[PDB]
RNA sequence: UACUGAAAAGGGGCAACAGAGAACCUGGGAUUAUAUUCCAAAAAGAAAUUGCAUGUGGG
RNA sequence: GUUGCUUCACUUAUCGAAUGAAGAGACCAAUGGGAUUAGCGUAGUCUUCGGGCUAUGCACCGUCUAGGUUCCAACCGUG
RNA sequence: UUAUCGCGUUGUUCGGAGCGGGGGCUCAAGAUUGAAAAAUGCAGCCAUUGUUGUGAGUUCUGCGCAUUAAAGCAAAAACCUGGGGU
């Protein structure tokens, strides 16, 4: 505000208040404890399913097609106590979303489908 | 053993080491409402300006102007909290008497604003005016010292509206009047008097008729002066 | 009737200019302190040539007179111009080909090139192939300079005009026969469309 | 410890599945139909590359 | 005393150009300004008696310089 | 230390502004060792086999950036090195 060292004036900086957190606009209740189970939606019975469980240590399932496969990971540890090491997704000319998901060899796929009841 | 300090200078003249950063305030681009509030005082400079308009740029002196500011300062009109104090001791008095006048004229105080000033002058109450210079629009008090003259009211044309605020208690005021003082201010108010009658209302026939305006500028006046002198003979 | 051609160019459309590979207007440098005062002395780095354009195009280069850094120009050279070459523009500069003077200080007499009508216009007149002023007379009482222009037409113009020494390069580019529509064809491929001719009375009464 | 406040002229964005850019290769007895995408610890296997953390040497 | 036409010298409306609005003009002084930078004389003239207006002087705003010459100083010169 | 003279291409050229010879320094493209890798693949049938040379054609690439030309052959992100001071 004294000596000008530019051939044009730029805005001066002035203090800025932050804004507030207002309360919030949405109040349904939503339980944190149920997402897995609209996450995984149910298995597959066809033949190629039935081939991958045996030889792959594979499971197939559809799930939600907004899903992605960290979520996929985490809803399989907890919904079934198995550990997942690769997720393979794709979307069916029907609109859905299928995965082939492979566990860690220290569980049997065969025997949590039997607990599934597939 | 030796000191390794030296001077060291640098050369700015053209196409030599670069320059420190010079001050440019003078040839910058500046934003649009400084250059256009720069040019209106050139403007209203440069042009003819009719006696009317004119006579508010002819003010009260420094002393006179100091003075009369205190006067006014120490009849300054009360403000709410005073005001609601000296009603609520009347209610009270009226409380404790039903019968008996109460007596709410309010103290002595200046007047203030432009319809009480304009009734003031209009039926020769007031002993003294007083008006700012700079009221914009300007037609709100342009004809205020033809009604004094009119009338033969002293008054007086001084410097801020703002002073005039400070010295009643706001932000602005555009016109001011005194009507009577204590006992102890008389002097004070025939002197001040005095003084503004020497500066204008004793001058009307001049301030009727001298015009304003028409000043060049320095770098004009130079070269003017400049030519003359080389043309001499 | 409908529109005639000369009326539609009117409007833009396919018309414009092929512009893509020119390099950007051709100009002096401007007219500042250092110039109206001193001198400044830059580099020839480069000569070239742009699409559409018969003289060649020099790129000099200078110091910044208020920062620390380099400024690049680009001139419409004069004939005899070279790479490394030292080129002075200012208020006192010596007489040589390609410097850049007021014409105030130019010796009635001499040839100029890329001169500005009116004064910080960074140059408007005598820019074409092989084209070329002269100096007539100057006029101190009014400060002006006459000047004799290619078209053979006489002008006025301030004293403090600036003008390049020299004349424009590429000359004589039209004394050569084109003898092919092809080559009319690449000629005009760099400038716009507007070739190849059709007359007038080989059209139709509507248009 | 967020906060706070010196420099940097020329507001924000879209427009190329043949331009610029771009870290992965072969083998398979692995399908009815997909694969440089699938194969399981001898990963049939061999690599390259990005982010963040350990420790080993050096600053 | 008004009005029309018209010459010339001006600059603030307006018009053209340039630039990232990047160094304008003075200081070298008036046919210049001022009571908040009009302070003081001289003559006439007016006054609402407090002071004005006109004319002409003196103050003040009033200042610094590379170089070229002849320790200072001065004359040129003009950033 | 060369000179009318030497060096070189199929080809329109190079040299006291440093030719040629003797020794070197670098860059580009190949080659040759290994590792990977026989544990693979192929073909006859718990065993056998297992390939090395010459012509021709192919645009990667190199011949570094002289095709007509009044035609002279896009731009930016991203990245690399230096000059400065830290
Ligand atoms: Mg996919
Ligand atoms: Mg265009
Ligand atoms: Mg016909
Ligand atoms: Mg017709
Ligand atoms: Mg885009
Ligand atoms: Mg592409
Ligand atoms: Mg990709
Ligand atoms: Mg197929
Ligand atoms: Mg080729």
């Amino acid at each position: 505000r004294k000596s000008y060292t530019r051939p044009q004036f730029r805005r001066p900086h002035t203090y800025r208040k932050p804004a507030m957190a207002k309360p919030s606009n949405r109040v349904t209740v939503e339980s944190k404890d149920i997402a897995a189970f609209n996450v995984i939606r149910y298995p597959l019975t066809t033949d190629k399913a039935m081939k991958k469980i045996e030889e792959n240590n594979t499971l197939t399932f559809i799930v939600d097609s907004r899903a992605n496969k960290t979520e996929i990971k985490k809803a399989m540890r907890k919904l079934y106590q198995v550990k997942a090491v690769k997720v393979n997704t794709l979307i069916r000319p029907d609109g859905l979303k299928k995965a082939y998901i492979r566990l860690s060899a220290a569980h049997d796929a065969l025997d949590t489908a039997n607990k599934i009841g597939l | 053993v030796a000191s390794h300090f030296a001077a060291r200078p640098k050369n700015f003249g053209i196409g030599q080491d670069v320059p420190y950063a010079r001050d440019l305030s003078r040839f910058m681009r500046w934003p649009t409402f400084v250059t256009m509030q720069r040019k209106k005082r050139v403007l209203q400079r440069r042009l003819k300006v009719p006696p009317a308009l004119n006579q508010f740029t002819k003010v009260l002196d420094r002393a006179s102007r100091n003075e009369a500011l205190k006067l006014i300062k120490k009849y300054a009109p009360e403000t709410r909290k005073a005001r609601r104090e000296r009603l609520q001791k009347v209610a009270e008095e009226k409380k404790k008497d039903p019968k008996k006048t109460v007596s709410t004229k309010a103290p002595l105080a200046v007047v203030t604003g432009l319809q009480e000033v304009t009734r003031a002058i209009e039926k020769k109450q007031a002993r003294m005016v007083v008006i700012a210079n700079n009221v914009d629009p300007v037609e709100l008090v342009l004809w205020m010292p033809n009604l004094c003259r009119a009338n033969k009211i002293p008054y007086a044309i001084v410097k801020d509206m703002a002073r005039l605020g400070d010295a009643i208690g706001r932000k602005t005021a555009t016109c001011v009047a005194l009507t009577d003082v204590n006992a102890e201010d008389e002097a004070t108010l025939k002197n001040l008097i005095r003084s503004v009658n020497a500066r204008f209302l004793s001058r009307s026939d001049v301030i009727r008729r001298q015009w304003g305006g028409l000043q060049l500028s320095l770098r004009s006046r130079a070269e003017l002066r400049k030519k003359h002198a080389r043309n001499a003979g | 009737g409908k529109t005639v051609l000369s009326c539609r160019k009117g409007n833009g459309s396919v018309y414009q200019v092929h512009g893509h590979k020119r390099l950007g207007p051709a100009k002096l440098r401007i007219l500042d302190y250092a110039e109206r005062h001193g001198y400044m002395r830059g580099v020839v780095k480069s000569i070239e040539h742009e699409a559409g354009r018969g003289a060649a195009l020099a790129r000099v280069e200078f110091r910044h007179p208020y920062k620390f850094r380099r400024v690049k120009e680009l001139m419409v050279a004069p004939e005899g111009m070279f790479t490394g070459q030292s080129v002075f523009c200012g208020q006192k500069a010596p007489l040589a080909i390609g410097n850049v003077l007021p014409l105030g200080q130019i010796t009635e007499g001499c040839i100029v090139c890329n001169v500005e009508a009116k004064p910080g216009d960074r140059g408007t007149l005598a820019r074409a192939s092989g084209d070329y002023c002269i100096i007539i007379s100057h006029n101190h009482e009014t400060g002006r300079t006459r000047l004799k222009l290619p078209s053979g037409q006489k002008k006025s113009v301030p004293s403090t005009s600036r003008a390049m020494i020299g004349i424009i390069s590429g000359g004589g580019r039209i004394e050569k026969p084109v003898l092919k529509a092809g080559n009319s064809f690449y000629r005009f491929r760099g400038k716009r469309n507007c070739w190849p001719k059709v007359r007038g009375v080989a059209r139709n009464p509507v248009e």
